[PDB]
């Protein structure tokens, strides 16, 4: 914390200011009391969202347009913080967007197998994961002619190290394999970047926030492989990241997990993930643990992990606002308090 | 008789995705054509709904039930009213963001005459 | 039965809309590409109601496909898997009700 | 404002009882105060008293206020669209289309003779239907200007697309301004012509190899009929069986074949496609500028109708006795609006309520939760006296 504020003095204090706009529990209870999407817009206008839906005017206001604009101002705030970044900070900001570039690659090359139009499969793409040759993934079908033509000049190029193209072009079954393997190599590279060049207070609390991403992705790969996959464990172990808290003993048992109990008995030996697969919504368990790991990353001051802990908390805020606005527009209020608020 | 086992969809994009998750349409193996028509508001043609309705009702006889959103059915009303058979069945079910409205329903018009 | 079907479709339809915006991508394109069999099919049968035989449908679920091979969207992927579970049940209500219409 | 006026002024419409008095500087007649006192005597005060309307009931009065508010925003919206379409077209003046004198007669001056204009609106009619007529008129006009522009934008895309087909890059261009029977054929029985767009680097390689690329090629036919800065356009005449082999050999070599036929219908259709797109855009263009202009004036008179009626309706509903109100429209010279509004709030606000008059200079606007609200929809603070502010 003695050399932090040279290049990161202005960057943190604005992100710390962006943290104070996170909605508290009372500001969520005041949103669950709304009756109309217009009343929810006017309730959000008193927060730090104020007049972000001003160009809508009560007629074209749907519950997806709120999720569009509330996330769009997240993305513009992220771009403003990234434009003032330099050196290792700017590289850290780029490494965050690489994981959205991977999702936009895997969403762009499924819109060409199904022959859906290129102008409408790109408005569903993520704005932070934009690289200049992203629309040109609609030129080929197989993996080799999409790597060697487009994805060499991208920063996703070192991540195609284990994607074995056996000259089968593309179905929907192997694009998910390529997606999981790119995200695996990306989690490896970004963990080594955090361990290598990020300073020490923003190292230990970022290795945990990133090992949680690896553990959640390992459990989701090892649990989605039951229903819509029939694969060997030696080919399944190339999809599980090896940086996390869960790797050396439990991802082996998640690799040969043929049943739901093969996952549950594997996650019963790890201490902080046991009980997730017993009761309740599992996705809510992962989002709750994500927010509890992002809350105590703001409590360490001179850290660049506050950017990660801010944007994941602000994404959870946009998800909670989207869930509430979905509840108060479809007139279902049995689970309106299913939001996640640690702030 | 038992020769019809397919459900065709005429529905808005989000509704057709849902029905398809459940699995009721497909890409036929004898003709290479969907048993679904994906529609979007203000971005697809009035003529295309017409072609799809005819295709599933009269130029297909392996469709058991054709589900159709009332709102979409309305666009192509002449064609919905004019198909009067029960093989395949034509069933208007309430569209998205609309409850039951009796004024868009082809079958209820038929029932009025005689009881 | 028209209202019952309207509702069952609408409540499911909205959940599907929510799942799509929250994860961060449009799923419906990928789902259309993966499907090339129809899981829920029907068997025709004649039931005598009054003098005349009417046509009835009884749905049967055939295990061609279980879900679809597209989910792997990390954390956001659980929202899509659950969305299918809620819809498979909704569609079935529509189908049994749909038989009466015929 | 300073660019959204060029011969207008900005206006405050207020209504007070004929018993109202100023407490800014007591002892003064309301009429005298507006002229002498309000911002250094610079205030131009004009009459705006509109006669009675039938009113059916107390319940119905409430419902009237609801309609006046929504429509008035809707009409404001409709003017926003019309002005946006004129700028879009590239109609900008120094005294129009961003100010626009109502019917080519200054704006403060129009309001001075706006004593309830009649265009199909009658002062002995029922209030409700008139509100509906004014709103219907504007809406129809709004659909008209929008619909015509849509067709204008679409028409422009056809012209642009077509300009590349008549001369541009070779990937959508084949000649059809000119047609000769020794550069193009397809109305033979044995002969056809296929055009090959060959990159300028590859050009010398095309002249050497073309004969050999397929069998039975017309000797010495390869010449540059057209040229740009990326690709060159060639004619080669050959035997009809060879046409498939020829195209195919060529794409491998990395020359790129350009589909053309000496079919008359296609040649005639390409020229016509360009001409017709232009003809269409031109017709739409005149019609659209005229329509926007006519629409503008009408939408403006309707807007001023709503505001005048909305201040009368509000005034009777809050004040009660006396039956007749003293209504004025005060033209504020530019950028002194705030200081003007403050001198009024302090002068007249006392009538509304002793605690309900706060000092405010500039429109205070609140919209945060149900603890702060400001609008005619819902409010929890507002103007204590009846005031609407009109800005162009």
């Amino acid at each position: 914390g003695v050399y932090f504020n040279i290049d990161n003095g202005f960057i943190e204090g604005v992100v710390r200011g962006y943290r104070n706009g996170l909605l508290s529990n009372n500001q969520y209870i005041n949103l669950t009391q709304c009756d109309t999407l217009e009343d929810l817009k006017l309730q959000l206008s008193s927060t730090d969202y104020g007049n972000f839906l001003s160009s809508v005017s009560s007629e074209s206001l749907t519950t997806s347009l709120i999720q569009e604009y509330a996330s769009s101002k997240l993305y513009h705030e992220f771009n403003y913080i990234r434009d003032q970044s330099s050196g290792s900070t700017r590289k850290f900001m780029d490494y965050i967007t690489y994981g959205y570039m991977i999702d936009n690659v895997a969403l762009m090359i499924t819109g060409t197998i199904h022959d859906r139009d290129k102008g409408e499969i790109l408005q569903r793409c993520h704005p932070l994961g934009w690289f200049d040759t992203l629309p040109t993934l609609s030129v080929a079908t197989d993996l080799e002619s999409l790597y060697e033509t487009v994805l060499v000049d991208t920063p996703l190029a070192p991540y195609f190290k284990n994607c074995f193209d056996t000259a089968e072009e593309l179905d929907d079954m192997n694009i998910e394999i390529i997606r999981n393997k790119l995200y695996k190599a990306y989690l490896e590279d970004f963990y080594n970047f955090v361990t290598e060049e990020i300073p020490e207070p923003a190292k230990e609390c970022m290795q945990t926030l990133l090992g949680f991403e690896a553990d959640r992705r390992s459990i989701n790969i090892a649990l989605n492989s039951l229903q819509s996959s029939d694969i060997d464990p030696d080919l399944k172990s190339d999809l599980l990241p090896n940086i996390g808290k869960l790797y050396p003993l439990a991802t082996f048992h998640l690799a040969q997990a043929q049943d739901f109990e093969g996952v549950r008995a594997a996650l019963a030996n790890v201490y902080e993930y046991r009980g997730f697969l017993e009761t309740g919504n599992l996705e809510d368990h992962f989002y709750q643990l994500e927010m509890e790991l992002c809350r105590d990353a703001f409590t360490q001051q001179f850290a660049i992990s506050t950017v990660w802990a801010w944007m994941k908390s602000k994404e959870q805020e946009v998800r909670n606002i989207t869930w509430i606005a979905e509840c108060i527009a479809q007139n279902q209020r049995e689970r309106i308090n299913n939001y996640i608020s640690v702030y | 008789a038992e020769k019809r086992t397919l459900i065709a969809v005429i529905a808005d994009e989000d509704t057709t995705t849902g029905l398809l998750l459940a699995g009721i349409g497909q890409i036929t193996p004898e003709t290479q054509e969907k048993n679904f028509f994906v529609y979007q508001e203000g971005k697809t043609t009035k003529e295309e709904i017409t072609d799809k309705f005819n295709h599933f009702t009269e130029e297909r006889d392996d469709i058991a039930i054709l589900l159709i959103n009332q709102h979409i059915a309305e666009n192509i009303r002449a064609r919905v009213d004019s198909f009067t058979n029960a093989f395949p069945a034509i069933l208007e079910i309430p569209s998205k963001d609309h409850p039951y409205d009796p004024e868009k329903d082809s079958v209820l018009k038929r029932v009025r005459k005689l009881f | 039965a028209k209202q019952k079907m309207g509702r069952v479709m609408q409540t499911a339809a909205f959940s599907l809309a929510e799942v799509s915006y929250a994860t961060g991508e449009n799923i419906g394109y990928q789902v259309q590409e993966s499907v090339s069999t129809a899981r829920f099919k029907v068997r025709a049968r004649q039931e005598n109601v009054s003098g005349v035989y009417l046509s009835q449908f009884e749905s049967y679920i055939d295990p061609e496909i279980n879900d679809f091979r597209l989910t792997g969207l990390g954390r956001g992927g659980q929202q899509v898997q659950r969305a299918k579970e809620i819809y498979s049940r909704a569609v079935e209500t529509l189908v049994e009700l749909a038989s009466l219409q015929t | 404002m300073a660019t959204a006026l060029y011969t207008a002024n900005d206006f405050i419409l207020i209504s007070l009882p004929q018993n109202a008095q100023p407490v800014t500087a007591p002892g003064s007649k309301t009429d005298s105060w507006f002229n002498e006192t309000l911002i250094g005597g610079r205030a131009f005060v004009s009459d705006f008293k509109i006669p009675e309307f039938k009113i059916g009931s107390l319940d119905t009065l409430i419902v009237e206020s609801e309609e006046l508010s929504k429509v008035d925003n809707q009409i404001g919206a409709s003017i926003g669209k019309i002005i946006e379409i004129l700028q879009g077209l590239n109609e900008t003046s120094t005294n129009a289309y961003r100010t626009l004198p109502i019917n080519n007669m200054p704006v403060p001056e129009y309001l001075e003779n706006f004593q309830w204009q009649t265009r199909k609106f009658k002062l002995d009619k029922s209030i409700k239907d008139l509100i509906t007529l004014i709103s219907n008129e504007s809406s129809q006009l709004d659909a008209d200007v929008r619909a015509t522009y849509a067709n204008y934008n679409s028409a422009k895309t056809n012209l642009a697309a077509a300009e590349r087909k008549k001369t541009g890059d070779l990937s959508v261009r084949s000649l059809h301004d000119i047609v000769k029977p020794e550069d193009f054929v397809l109305n033979s029985e044995h002969l056809t012509t296929v055009l090959v767009a060959v990159p300028k680097s590859l050009k010398s390689d095309f002249e050497k190899s073309y004969e050999t690329l397929s069998k039975n090629v017309v000797p010495a036919s390869a010449s540059v009929i057209a040229e740009d800065a990326e690709y060159v356009l060639f004619n080669v005449h050959l035997f009809k069986k060879n046409v498939q082999e020829f195209t195919t050999a060529a794409r491998e070599k990395k020359f790129i074949p350009r589909e053309f036929n000496y079919s008359e219908e296609l040649i005639d259709q390409l020229k016509k496609e360009h001409d017709s797109a232009a003809s269409l855009e031109q017709s739409l263009r005149v019609q659209l500028v005229r329509l926007a202009k006519t629409a503008y004036v009408d939408v403006f008179i309707n807007w001023f109708h709503i505001k005048a009626l909305r201040v009368y309706v509000e005034s009777v509903l809050r004040y009660g006795l006396p039956p007749h109100f003293n209504i004025k429209i005060i033209a504020v010279p530019p950028k002194n609006l705030s200081k003007c509004k403050s001198e009024l709030i302090d002068a007249f606000g006392f009538l509304g309520g002793n605690a309900f008059m706060k000092d405010k200079k500039g429109k205070i606007n609140k919209q945060d939760t149900s603890l702060h609200q400001y609008a005619s929809l819902v409010d929890t603070e507002y103007e204590p006296f009846v005031m609407y502010i009109i800005n162009l």
